């Protein structure tokens, strides 16, 4: 055993060293300047005009808007029992605990922090009306924190956490005004100003486990922590964009127009007026110049630079990211693309909505756990073995293609006479379970006028 | 680097042809020489920090007593020994692009002949003890006794070499024996001319190329035990004990740097600057021999041994000589060259001298002798490690 | 008999040499800097900026995201219940121990890790309440864990596992952290090898294998070890795209524009300040420089390189990996081709899908063994003879096209009147063996209300 | 020594390595003592007793 002033000061050192880790993914996707980005060919003074470019907030967001959880498939033991409800069913139970806290926003924020970051952490408590929540005293409190002001350690033996540390700044004022401790059996928070750490206040629980869950957004098994989703590659792509985008708005500001010379006239045949090195032209449309020069006098002009000798390397650079990325070409290349047919937006969006369809199990698996921590809190007692077995249920990821959907359910429902019992109609239509519970009742009012 | 270099693989001359499609086995390679000791001693469990092992030593005694005499009084004693792991070890070195290629297959190749030169390399520190780390306990080659198998082969193991174990109480438990040896088995006849170790029309392998028994001890044999005029042993093998902690390593590196020169006269090479790959091979071995005198050497002719006696700077005192039992007068510590050979030839049989020799100084003599020569020290007042032991020809 | 302390370090020794090989495949995957991807032509400040491409990502993710296990068939002795009976059943019993596993979370990340190394193992435990939480006590405890932690020797001969070594490291300590060796006999574990290497717990198994089973990617019977997905042809397109997208990137910041010369009047009187070799010549656009322009002057220019000569090459690659990998010509982004018709999605999938269905079967004849160990841990006694008969059931890899498969499966069914039973009718539409047996039920709600 | 680690000499090493380098940072702040010259000031440098 070991004292929580220890752990509360070596896990805040670990929790801010970690914060020069998450830096270098957070100028990606809030595209802010960095070093490698700059056009070299845009002299020193022309150098503030930096140019962004999108590609890691568009590929982050395009995953992230596209999935939400619709409830928890809890199976009934002794035979299977769809349609049992209230106080019977371990399922709605689950679906009213995420639906009192409001995680329904709470998670998709959320899921982009442990995508920008690689993680993001759960936490369940009971309330405590001794602080003024406005949350019902009988509900899980289930909150969720981004690695910037949540750290946990982990056994690599076994992958469940050891002790986690909860660390809040004054905003702008960037020093901690409170922190809490995570023990296996107990959670303690301190409170400063002065610089005096206040005495820990603390609540156990009867737990084994740290009651904190990791959101890992997991590549591989080999990955312990998971890692960004602005992947290396397309960091790379990002940052050879901007160049571009640097040396194209440098020279649209000087080259793209001719410079014109004259040689072999004499200043004083001219009458450039030595004082200041440039007499004053009219050029009001069409007038001819007559001013004079020697034998070898001529008039010559460099050209522009064809600023469409960029436009073919950053046309290039969009063919490379809408690759590297996942997402439909039309995303990134916005370039004669024709996704004008029901089965065409199936082909062009398949590689995205296959991505997050995977994305989806990964979160499943930590919300599944996170669940199991709320109920083992709440009822106190051992977790019914039923819940070991249940899976989180996902929202389809592709785009609602209602009318495709429809003429192909009615072929197969065929007024009752066809192929699938009324509730895979349903479930082909893709009607959440929360609101499938609601069609039994006006299928049932509707029975009655026939 | 460059071609050619006599110390790492680059793409060097000696792989030439092996691109080609004439390319073949080698239909004339030898098979590995694993080795002879590991396969005769009992292997003992050995960690790195070594073993102790405990001997009882104390004479307790009783007596025969009349009623009422007062019984006597005796006491035991015991002693220990430990026993401490050495390690061998090499590195090799080729070019990435070699390791990548595998050119014959010369890294796999390589790590065969590693683990066998190892191997041959413990034989030749546990018999002829060629470079025996210090922590070996003695050498098989480090026996007082000798016998000569050429005339007649049962003869010479089974009486005239049998005979100068017994005497010394060493049971004679098996007979190690080199290949080249054959031929004075298959030379071992009868008066009649008829060969003794085989039988009938001579179809078959004599007896002990079997790896039968002989006189009841088994017989092993292989290619490399003669290391010299001697050509095998036989005697106690139960004597014999050695371990390896863990087991033949293997580590890989790109990235180390290594020194091609010495620790006096540095050459470094950077293993990441020219592209190299490398490999680290070790392992620790024990040994321990109980009783060196417990094994006769064997031998074609009927050679003479040689000997180093040593008086360990004493100062002053007398000690003595014997020679296949026989003893010699009491020697003064420092007597001359001359007097050592007087107190040899003064023996009582056989010692002519003609070919008893004598040839060291004061205090440090060395001394070749036809037979089992030995040495008692009592009478001399210092130099407590005074000894007498073999030594070799060169 | 084999020395198991002995064995230990043995096997360290031997699982450290295969890291020296895999960090070589995961440099391709990860796209860490590779000595083969530097652009030879930029100057050797400007080759920091590396060009990752992002190919080998690209390839393993659209395998192993197509990837999924919905079932497990177990041909019973003939009777009433052919394949299942609902509850009680073959089928059922792994599906349990699949589902409280999570397997459908790590499998998913397993295969990824065995395309990208070549293999990845399972490894098969009673769980032990002692030390592990969170599962469900009776059922055995299934691990999958990649080749960066863990190695298994093979016999060559029967082709089976002789022993295998779990070896976790303590994270950033770059340690060993803790070690366990499984035998045909037993499991053996060293709880500690940091600080003081702590005793062994044993384990005793009644089983005569090994409790390690491989997945491997082996692709051919002479290759006796499993070997990576990214293969060597693979290898050298990713790489020959890297110099050409990082030359272009110099080429962008050095020579996309001409470079402007004058070969007439010397410096003094060009006006060019004599200590600093400069003049502000002051460009706004309409300006006319005029010059004395002594001995003949005249002004010229470098051309600006053409980007597109690169812009062509980069098609040519991207048409080679398409060719390679054989994912979908839009994957690359390589042409603008998109398949607009439900029957064109098959034709331009076809390749990648059945590459799929390939990795399904290798893949599931693993899964199968590690079934067969499971039970012969758990029940104890020698297996049902019909578990040498098991077959993996695996989700069809090709993109769903609904409508199609809905129309051409009521066509056939024709109200029962058709020519299929109303069982295959739900197989052909796809739906799962889990949402089969489940659909039955509201079959039977439908028929019993009339 | 790494593999017998006797009296846990490597791990103890660490800790005796971490307290040495924490007592390097007072001395340098409250002294001087050996500050490197990016460390600006020190408490015993006041002007006033």
């Amino acid at each position: 055993s070991i004292d929580p002033e220890k752990l509360r000061d070596q896990l805040l050192d670990a929790f801010e060293n970690k914060q020069n880790e998450l830096k270098s993914s957070k100028a990606y996707y809030d595209a802010e300047r960095r070093p490698d980005a700059i056009g070299l060919a845009v002299p020193l003074d022309m150098r503030k005009y930096l140019a962004h470019v999108g590609y890691p907030r568009t590929y982050v967001d395009a995953i992230a808007e596209r999935q939400e959880l619709e409830g928890f498939r809890i199976p009934s033991a002794n035979g299977e029992e769809p349609e049992s409800g209230g106080e019977n069913d371990p399922a709605s139970e689950l679906w009213d605990w995420w639906q009192a806290n409001n995680l329904d926003i709470e998670a998709t924020l959320g899921h982009t922090d442990a995508l920008i970051y690689g993680t993001a952490y759960i936490t369940i408590s009971m309330p405590d009306p001794e602080v003024d929540f406005d949350v019902d005293p009988e509900v899980p409190l289930i909150r969720v924190e981004p690695p910037t002001a949540l750290y946990a350690e982990v056994d690599p033996r076994t992958r469940k956490v050891l002790y986690a540390i909860r660390a809040i700044y004054g905003a702008d004022g960037n020093e901690i005004v409170s922190a809490t401790l995570y023990l296996p059996d107990t959670t303690m928070t301190w409170l400063r100003a002065e610089g005096e750490w206040e005495a820990p206040t603390s609540t156990p629980h009867g737990l084994e486990m740290v009651p904190v869950i990791p959101i890992s957004n997991r590549t591989r098994l080999s990955d312990l922590y998971g890692t960004s989703e602005i992947s290396p590659e397309l960091r790379s792509v990002t940052d050879a964009a901007a160049q571009i985008l640097m040396n194209m708005q440098g020279t649209a500001n000087l080259m793209a127009i001719p410079q014109r010379l004259i040689f072999g006239a004499k200043p004083e045949e001219l009458g450039i007026n030595a004082e200041t090195g440039q007499r004053m032209f009219d050029a009001y449309m069409a007038r001819i110049l007559a001013f004079e020069g020697g034998e070898g006098a001529h008039a010559e002009q460099f050209s522009a630079a064809e600023l469409r000798n960029f436009v073919d390397a950053l046309d290039a650079l969009d063919r490379k990211a809408a690759s590297y990325s996942g997402l439909p070409p039309q995303y990134l290349s916005s370039s004669s693309d024709n996704p004008a047919s029901a089965e065409a937006i199936k082909a062009a969006e398949s590689r995205l909505v296959k991505k997050v369809e995977r994305k989806n199990k990964i979160f499943g698996g930590a919300w599944e756990q996170a669940m199991r921590l709320a109920y083992k809190m709440v009822k106190g007692g051992d977790i019914p073995t039923e819940y070991y077995r249940m899976e989180t249920v996902w929202r389809d990821p592709s785009t609602p293609t209602y009318a495709a959907k429809a003429d192909a359910a009615a072929k197969l429902f065929a007024n009752g006479a066809g192929l699938i019992p009324r509730e895979r109609g349903w479930v082909d239509m893709g009607y959440t379970i929360v609101e499938r519970e609601q069609m039994r009742q006006w299928l049932e009012q509707d029975q009655k006028q026939g | 680097s460059a071609d050619h270099s006599q110390i790492a693989q680059t793409k060097d001359t000696m792989f030439t042809g092996y691109l080609d499609p004439v390319q073949a086995k080698d239909y004339f390679a030898e098979a590995e020489k694993t080795s002879i000791v590991q396969r005769v001693a009992q292997k003992i469990p050995m960690g790195a920090t070594g073993i102790v092992i405990p001997h009882w030593t104390g004479d307790v005694s009783a007596q025969w007593i009349g009623e009422g005499d007062m019984k006597p009084i005796t006491k035991g004693n015991m002693t220990k020994r430990d026993v401490h792991p050495a390690k061998i070890a090499t590195i090799f070195v080729a070019s990435a692009e070699t390791v990548r290629a595998n050119p014959a297959n010369y890294l796999g190749t390589m790590r065969t002949k590693v683990a066998t030169a190892i191997a041959m390399a413990f034989d030749n520190a546990a018999l002829h003890g060629t470079n025996a780390p210090s922590a070996f306990q003695g050498y098989l080659d480090q026996s007082n006794k000798t016998q000569s198998i050429s005339p007649n082969a049962y003869q010479g193991l089974g009486v005239s070499g049998l005979t100068k174990l017994v005497t010394d109480g060493k049971k004679w438990t098996h007979t190690l024996l080199d290949d080249t040896v054959e031929p004075v088995l298959n030379g071992s006849v009868d008066a009649n001319g008829r060969p003794l170790f085989v039988e009938s029309t001579y179809e078959s392998l004599t007896t002990p190329f079997r790896e039968g028994r002989i006189l009841g001890r088994p017989t092993i044999l292989s290619d490399h035990v003669a290391e010299g005029d001697v050509v095998g042993y036989a005697g106690d093998f139960s004597q014999i004990i050695w371990g390896q902690v863990g087991g033949l390593s293997f580590d890989v590196t790109d990235q180390a740097t290594l020194n091609l020169g010495s620790q006096e006269s540095p050459n470094f090479v950077s293993l990441w600057q020219h592209n190299l790959v490398a490999v680290r091979v070790e392992a620790e071995y024990g040994l321990l021999i109980n009783d060196v005198n417990a094994f006769v050497k064997l031998t074609f002719d009927p050679v003479l041994t040689t000997y180093a006696l040593d008086l360990d700077g004493a100062s002053a005192g007398n000690f003595t000589l014997s020679l296949d039992g026989k003893t010699s007068a009491n020697i003064a510590y420092n007597a001359s060259t001359a007097t050592v050979k007087s107190a040899i030839v003064a023996i009582d049989d056989g010692v002519s001298a003609d070919d008893v020799t004598v040839t060291g100084s004061a205090g440090d003599y060395t001394i070749t002798v036809p037979g089992t020569l030995t040495a008692d020290f009592s009478g001399l007042t210092d130099g407590e490690g005074a000894s007498i032991s073999v030594v070799s020809v060169g």
